[PDB]
């Protein structure tokens, strides 16, 4: 399936602070991320992904990889109450995927909206474009307040998107449990890759 | 040049030589020498060789092969 | 068995550093040098290396 | 001054002494073929050794 | 040029240019060239190509390459040979000849080889008693033809050097711009 | 195993040696027959207790 | 101000300034000097005081004019000295 | 813990310069950056060896960046099989100048050494020597501007020996080394001076904010100003030439002295040799 | 006819390597590429970690290889492995036969890949020794017969170069220095001084050997020290030395001021 490389952000924030459903949003982003990142290396092994922290200190929390290193770096914590660094973040994100190894990989993004969600539109979009001229996939996790949607978000999947997962799918993540059984459904995972 | 061949010769000093006793030296560029080997013989000169300090037996470097004294 | 023998012998003395007047343990004296971790402090006169 | 004066002194005296000085100036030729050769047959000896 | 390639040419450039006829400030370019260059062959090259520039005055060549005939180098005592040796190939002086016949002894047999070729150059149609020497010469190859601690250096020059003189069976000359130049018989050098 | 064992081992020439000292910092010195020290880090084929002086 | 080879005063020059009456001067300058402002000597004999070096505070526009045209002066003198050594002694350079 | 004077050998020179023309980075809107390892115990810090270190600037006038941590914590160990004494130092990048981010990303590498440090290598050259300069990152917390050299070991020694040598000097002596040494010192002042006199404009145009620790320190240099051909120095100075003269007197003389006896020598050989050659001529 | 280039980096990376390891002959691998029949370039190196034996074909260690090589990768550096480097410290450049069986594990790799045989300890300042050859003092183990030699360049830049220049100048805060005086005088005092009691030596070998020849005169200076090249040596120190002091002074005064 996949040959591409791709970056996990999580926000670990107003909302990773706080359980959305077990154990907290922020642990519930963990398991998934390894179910996640498993269907990814299952989809293929090389299927390599980053994970950064953006909030006030926007950072890489491990990159570059393919197998476990990252359930390893993924392992500890993070700011917990953190805040949005995600159009940084993602900016970030961009060029981790451009120097993403072996490239005809090519570039994936995977979010966790753990965020209020402040950015401008247009910066957004930039984004948007940025990474559809670097031609990144792009989904995202969103469980917001309300949601964060009729928003960037709502916008950004599609402004980035010319051909879906050459650009991006959305999936806002709904309140509840069953997130990796919520996301099966979502091109996040599975359907294009 | 001068300066290159005066250099490049520096290889014949080495590391890893057998010091030697100095003997006496048959004249100019010439002499003979002690071997902590047992061995003494009539060796060559490096034009280096700051004679001046080359009393009537010194401890010396000796070449190996070229056996001469360095 | 590749491995091999090594020559043994007291410091004569230091010359330099690296250099050193050593007497074979098994006959006449040799300028030589050093390793590099062996501790070119310890190295010393009638140190049998 | 005067030691300016003379320094100069000092020179010229070493200059000209150097540039005339310095005129049985021939029967130059160091090495050899004769004995190289000889060094050669050594040195073929040798390999076959 | 950085490299010695273009540099090398030059000199040849220098000499198609300026061959026959001297130009002194070519020369006086060619020998600082070779006196400026690192790298020997260039040197070599440019001492060579200056017979060139220096045909028509194989006079002082000798005289010429009687500095370059004493060096250190053999590259620059290498090329000492060709242009002399090329300067008087279609002439006389054995006075010339002989200030390379220590050459033919410099311990690298290349040179010598070239050496023995530059002599040969000369020595065509020139022998016997005319030069004494050529007999010497021609056996100098055969000894070093003889002679197995001589390399395919050695007698590599030395048998052409031999088939040189004897080239055309032996009844034919070398000749350029002895009268007007013809840059065919240039070339093959 | 017994391939290279027999090319080392195999060499007749043997020149015996009067062990000197066992240090154990698996060293251990020995005088040849030739009247020549050679620090051995290897004791090779030979047991410790094989060893003593 | 009294700078810059020019630093000196008589006793009677810092008590007008300061309106302190001559035989404290010392004291001031003396403890002047204790808190590191000032850095010299005093001469009583002849009732001088040689300011090796004061402290230097602060300025604003104006004042870097003169810093500005100071460094040209001093520029200059390099210019001209550096590019006037090579000639004699053209002999050696590498 | 302190340290002042710091070392660096020529192979991270030209290993950063290959790093520079093999990654074709442009020295307009681009830099290099690598890793450096050595040892920074003792006070001063002697450089080695380094290795280059992929990583991203964030598009122009980069907010954030990247530099892969796995990539170093992957290589570094790979080095301490080889050449296990080479400790992991500081970092450099080829830009001409510092940056932003830089004292951002020197207190990351503080997680992977003690100290840290960051020297600039000048890839250009276009300027004069020394392409590197040395800089440490002290409390507030900028970079201290540190002296830099470049020592040759042993094996860098025979290696830019066999090679420069074609480059060289080839005056030896002392006397041109040492006039030499002098003016290039001057053509350095010189520099220097320009660039606080443009620079002071700047303050009095290119919007001067005020940086009255510079200007301070600029009067400081008037202060510290020798004057006065005052009837003092021009003593000293006097008094002082003088035992220069008689030095001189004497080494310059004595020394044609020397020259004086070898050509009495040489007049002794051509006299000789004429007798012998006449003589011969005879038959 | 045929060569190779070795980058500049190459070179030091090399014999630092080298020099590092006395004296177990140490070994890595060398990046670059074939450029025809006639030649080998070799642009890049990296050092093969050590192991209780000398160089030997297992001390070619795979899992650091390729560890290395996608690490390179990701730096640009892509390139064969075009040949191996070595050190014979002490033993000059050749091949032992346990150097030949690995250069056979060489050539099944690529059939024109070369050795490189380095010589720390030997190696001169003034032309570093460098050899590289390839399988079939040095005829001894059979320069010709089993392997034959190579021949080697170096692949510049005029700025590379330029860096190497600053290698043995100076610092910036020099040229304007002047050492401590009253340290100086003692030199000049000192240094006199020590000459004044050879300037009766040379007095007394002028007034002596005046009457001798050069194998009598063996005799005499190979034992001593003759009094002539103390004072023109000597006299060199006072010269330049002070004229420097000397010319330091001349500038500061008129410079700085």
């Amino acid at each position: 399936m996949v040959l591409e490389s791709t970056m996990v952000c999580v926000d670990n924030s107003e909302y990773m602070r706080n359980g959305d459903f077990l154990p907290t949003r922020l642990q519930a982003q963990q398991d998934a991320v390894n179910i996640v990142c498993h269907s990814k290396t299952r989809s293929n092994p090389e299927n390599n992904v980053g994970l950064i922290t953006l909030a006030n200190d926007c950072e890489v929390l491990t990159t570059l990889t393919p197998d476990t290193g990252r359930i390893l770096s993924k392992l500890h914590t993070v700011q917990p109450k953190g805040k949005i660094t995600f159009c940084t973040g993602i900016r970030v994100a961009h060029l981790a995927l451009k120097h993403r190894q072996g490239k005809n990989h090519k570039m994936r993004i995977i979010a966790f909206v753990g965020s209020p969600v402040e950015d401008n539109e247009k910066d957004l979009v930039k984004l948007a474009k940025r990474l559809k001229k670097e031609k990144v996939n792009v989904d995202i996790i969103n469980f917001g307040e309300e949601e964060v949607n009729t928003e960037k978000l709502t916008a950004f999947v599609n402004t980035l998107n010319g051909k879906d997962g050459t650009g991006s799918h959305l999936v806002t993540v709904p309140p509840g449990p069953s997130l990796a059984d919520a996301l099966i459904s979502s091109p996040i995972l599975a359907g294009e890759g | 040049e001068f300066l290159h061949a005066q250099e490049e010769v520096k290889r014949i000093q080495s590391i890893p030589l057998v010091i030697g006793q100095f003997l006496e030296a048959v004249d100019q560029n010439t002499a003979i020498v002690g071997s902590t080997t047992g061995s003494n013989y009539y060796v060559r000169i490096l034009s280096t060789i700051d004679r001046e300090l080359l009393k009537p037996n010194a401890s010396v470097a000796l070449h190996k092969h070229s056996n001469a004294l360095v | 068995l590749q491995s091999v023998g090594q020559i043994v012998g007291e410091v004569l003395k230091q010359l330099t550093e690296e250099k050193f007047i050593v007497k074979a343990t098994n006959g006449p004296r040799y300028v030589v040098g050093c390793r590099r971790q062996l501790d070119k402090s310890k190295l010393k006169p009638g140190t049998r290396v | 001054l005067a030691f300016h004066q003379r320094i100069s002194f000092c020179l010229d005296i070493h200059n000209m002494s150097v540039k005339a000085m310095r005129f049985s100036y021939n029967k130059d030729l160091e090495s050899a073929e004769e004995r190289r050769e000889r060094e050669q047959q050594d040195l073929e000896f040798a390999k076959e050794m | 040029d950085k490299d010695p390639i273009l540099r090398r040419s030059g000199m040849y450039t220098v000499a198609m240019a300026y061959c026959g006829s001297g130009n002194n400030k070519a020369i006086r370019r060619l020998l600082h060239v070779a006196v400026s260059d690192v790298n020997d062959d260039v040197r070599r090259a440019a001492v060579e190509s200056l017979g060139f520039i220096l045909f028509r005055t194989p006079e002082q060549c000798p005289s010429v390459v009687s500095l370059l005939s004493e060096s250190y180098n053999p590259h620059v005592r290498y090329g000492a040979a060709m242009a002399l040796g090329i300067c008087c190939a279609g002439t006389g002086n054995k006075e010339a000849i002989n200030l390379l016949e220590p050459m033919t002894n410099d311990p690298v047999n290349y040179v010598r080889q070239g050496a023995l070729i530059a002599s040969a150059l000369i020595m065509i149609q020139q022998t016997e008693i005319t030069c004494p020497k050529v007999n010497q010469f021609r056996q100098l190859y055969s000894k070093v033809i003889n002679d197995k601690h001589d390399d395919v250096m050695a007698k590599f020059g030395a048998i052409l050097a031999q088939g040189i003189l004897d080239a055309g069976g032996h009844n034919v000359t070398i000749s350029l711009q002895s009268g007007h130049t013809h840059m065919p018989s240039v070339v093959g050098v | 195993e017994n391939s290279e064992k027999i090319k080392v081992n195999k060499t007749l020439p043997y020149l015996v040696s009067n062990v000197i000292e066992l240090l154990d910092v698996k060293c251990a010195v020995i005088k040849t027959s030739t009247r020549q020290t050679y620090f051995l880090p290897v004791i090779g084929l030979v047991d410790a207790e094989k060893l003593k002086p | 101000t009294r700078p810059a080879n020019h630093r000196q005063l008589t006793f009677e020059e810092i008590a007008k300034s300061a309106k302190i009456t001559v035989n404290e001067v010392e004291l001031l300058v003396m403890k002047a000097l204790s808190v590191g402002l000032v850095k010299g000597s005093i001469d009583e004999v002849d009732k001088r005081v040689h300011m090796t070096w004061v402290q230097p505070r602060v300025l604003d526009l104006q004042q870097i004019k003169g810093m500005k045209d100071r460094l040209e002066f001093w520029c200059t003198d390099v210019k001209s000295m550096e590019m006037l050594v090579e000639h004699q002694a053209h002999d050696i350079l590498t | 813990l302190a340290v002042q004077k710091v070392v660096v050998h020529p192979l991270v020179l030209l290993s950063v310069v290959d790093h520079f023309n093999r990654i074709g980075k442009v020295g307009n809107q681009k830099r290099v950056v690598g890793v450096l390892l050595g040892s920074w115990q003792k006070k001063v810090l002697d450089v080695s060896n380094s290795f280059a270190v992929p990583f991203d600037e964030d598009d122009k006038d980069d907010s954030v960046w990247f530099l892969d941590h796995d990539y170093l914590e992957n290589m570094y160990g790979m080095f301490k099989k080889v050449n296990a004494r080479e400790r992991i130092v500081g970092w450099y990048h080829t830009g001409p100048k510092l940056h932003k981010n830089d004292i951002a990303i020197n207190e990351l590498m503080k997680r992977y050494c003690p100290n840290s440090v960051l020297v600039i290598i000048d890839v250009k050259p276009k300027d004069l020597g020394l392409p590197t300069e040395a800089y440490i990152s002290v409390e507030s917390k900028t970079f201290e501007h540190v002296t830099s050299e470049i020592g040759a070991e042993e094996a860098e020694e025979v290696g830019v020996e066999h090679l420069l040598r074609d480059i060289k000097d080839t005056t030896v002596g002392t006397l041109s080394q040492r006039i030499t040494n002098q003016v290039h010192g001057l053509k350095g002042l010189n520099s220097k001076l320009l660039d606080i006199r443009s620079y002071l404009e700047k303050v009095a145009t290119g919007k001067l904010p005020i940086n009255h620790q510079i200007i301070y320190q600029l009067q400081d240099v008037f202060n510290l100003l020798p004057d006065v051909s005052l009837q003092e120095f021009v003593k000293a100075f006097y008094l002082k030439t003088n035992d220069q003269m008689v030095v001189v007197y004497l080494a310059s003389l004595i020394r044609s002295v020397v020259a004086l006896h070898n050509l009495i020598n040489n007049k002794i050989a051509n006299r000789d040799a004429e007798k012998k050659e006449g003589q011969e001529k005879e038959e | 006819a045929e060569q190779v280039y070795i980058s500049s980096l190459a070179l030091l990376k090399m014999l630092k390597h080298g020099r590092a390891g006395v004296p177990m002959e140490v070994m890595g691998l060398m990046l670059g590429e074939f450029v025809d029949d006639y030649t080998v370039r070799v642009i890049d190196v990296f050092a093969m970690p050590q192991s209780g034996t000398g160089v030997s074909v297992e001390a070619v260690d795979p899992v650091f290889q390729a560890k290395m090589l996608d690490m390179l990768k990701q730096t640009g550096r892509p390139e064969m492995v075009v040949g191996w480097y070595h050190s014979h410290p002490g033993f000059g450049c050749w091949l032992s036969g346990v150097d030949i069986n690995t250069q056979q594990s060489f050539e099944a790799l690529s059939e024109r890949a070369v050795a490189v045989v380095v010589d720390p300890i030997q190696s001169v300042k003034g032309k570093v020794v460098i050899d590289a050859f390839r399988l079939i003092q040095a005829l001894i183990h059979g320069l010709n017969r089993h392997y034959y030699s190579i021949t080697i360049n170096y692949r510049k830049n005029e700025l590379e170069q330029k860096m190497l220049l600053n290698l043995h100048k100076k610092s910036w805060m020099e040229g304007l220095t002047l050492q401590d005086y009253s340290e100086h005088c003692k030199h000049n005092e000192s240094v006199v001084k020590e000459m004044l009691e050879l300037a009766k030596n040379y007095n007394k070998a002028v007034e002596e050997e005046d009457k001798m020849t050069p194998e009598q005169l063996a005799i005499k200076n190979v034992g001593k020290q003759d009094p002539k090249r103390h004072l023109e040596e000597h006299v060199d120190v006072l010269m330049t030395s002070n004229i420097v002091q000397c010319l330091a002074a001349m500038l500061d005064t008129v410079v700085f001021k």
